């Protein structure tokens, strides 16, 4: 883990998080 | 645009209408709702929830 990163994640873990990602459609379903 | 009264969203639901007398944008949003969950201990321990 990297202390400088606020989320406390390893440099490799950051790359994985920023690669999958996912009136808007989400709100339409909720109603 | 002119001559354009109603409105629709991605899932084909009426989300906006135009007032007949004073033409204006009138968004329609349903009022809040959701589920309810009850947290309880055993009924032989207490009755608070």
């Amino acid at each position: 883990p990297d202390p400088s990163k606020p989320s406390k994640r390893s440099p490799i873990e950051d790359l994985l998080f920023n690669k999958v990602t996912l009136r808007d459609l989400i709100c339409a379903q909720k109603f | 645009l002119p001559f354009q009264q109603f409105g629709r969203d991605i899932v084909d639901t009426t989300d906006a209408v135009r007032d007949p007398q004073t033409l204006e944008i009138l968004d329609i949003t349903p009022c809040s709702f959701g589920g309810v969950s009850v947290i309880t201990p055993g009924t032989n321990t207490s009755n608070q929830v």
